[PDB]
């Protein structure tokens, strides 16, 4: 209903604060988005 | 009424009647009537004169208060097209 759109309210970020981090740890990010006239 | 001749209906109830009494008199009533008990100005009731509410409206009081304060984030600058 209110898509994340920088330029509408500064840079935005997705945040994860991990309690435990093993070797070769990583975040696999998946996005769904529109990219209109602009 | 029919009268038949020769048996004619007597021409009256005649003078042979038996006066039975002289009790004919109603004695006039003479009287003095007084209804005078002290009256006190008041009566008690459960309710008199009220026009009770069948439904009331909704009713309310009002308040506001505060100040004008804010945290804001703005859109970035963009290239201007034309003009």
């Amino acid at each position: 209903d209110k898509p994340i759109y920088t330029l509408q309210y500064g840079n935005v970020g997705f945040v994860v604060n991990p309690k435990t981090v093993n070797q070769n740890a990583r975040l696999l990010m998946g996005y769904e988005y529109f990219t209109s006239r602009t | 009424a029919l009268i038949n001749p020769q048996f004619p209906y007597a021409g009256p109830v005649p003078i042979p009647g038996p006066a039975p009494t002289e009790t004919m008199p109603l004695l006039n009533y003479r009287v003095e009537g007084r209804i005078a008990g002290i009256q006190q100005a008041r009566q008690f009731m459960p309710f008199l004169q009220g026009p009770h509410r069948a439904v009331a409206e909704q009713t309310y009081h009002a308040i506001g208060t505060g100040i004008q304060m804010g945290q804001t984030f703005n859109q970035p600058l963009i290239n201007t097209q034309e003009g």
